[PDB]
């Protein structure tokens, strides 16, 4: 549904 | 405008009289914010992303101004690591991907 | 191509000689795929999303053909509800947001 970092 | 992707596509929004920043997220179906105070009734919902799943409040018909463009729609409020504008609102401002 | 956002912006890629599809994700700094198999050495990494963190393998300089455009960059391989192309590849294909 709701996709990012680090 | 046109926004390249060399950094995070972050825009300024106004929602419920508060000013916030949010990331234009083609990877989100829905719009999720934290630390907003929306008025009225809401329904519990769970959303998923990478890493697992989060309990949210769903508010319908919320006015939100996104880079100076006024739209209305569903806004989810819950523990996100960054505020996200989803495709539900992006289609309202006419946002497209071009390459 | 121009891609509107009424549906998820999914494209066909070829990577490691295999065909996959993947979501063009302006909300993602990095590209995350599962069940591809890349050759060679990698480095362990952790990435964070909406509901927590996951462990991924990091591969550098991986050739990837993305909607008929050949690019090379970092590709992370690990648990994800869906395959994502992040900004690190999107800038390579010259992808922008427009409204």
């Amino acid at each position: 549904r709701v996709x990012e970092a680090l | 405008p046109q926004i390249t992707l060399w950094k995070r596509p972050i825009v300024t929004i106004k929602i419920g009289g508060q000013l916030k920043e949010a990331l234009l997220n083609t990877g989100a179906d829905d719009t999720v914010l934290e630390e907003v105070n929306l008025p009225g009734r809401w329904k519990p919902k769970l959303i998923g992303g990478i890493g697992g799943f989060v309990k949210v409040r769903q508010y319908d018909q919320v006015p939100i101004e996104i880079c100076g463009h006024k739209v209305i729609g569903t806004v989810l409020v819950g523990p996100t690591p960054t505020n996200v504008i989803g495709r539900n609102l992006m289609t309202q401002i006419g946002c497209t991907l071009n390459f």
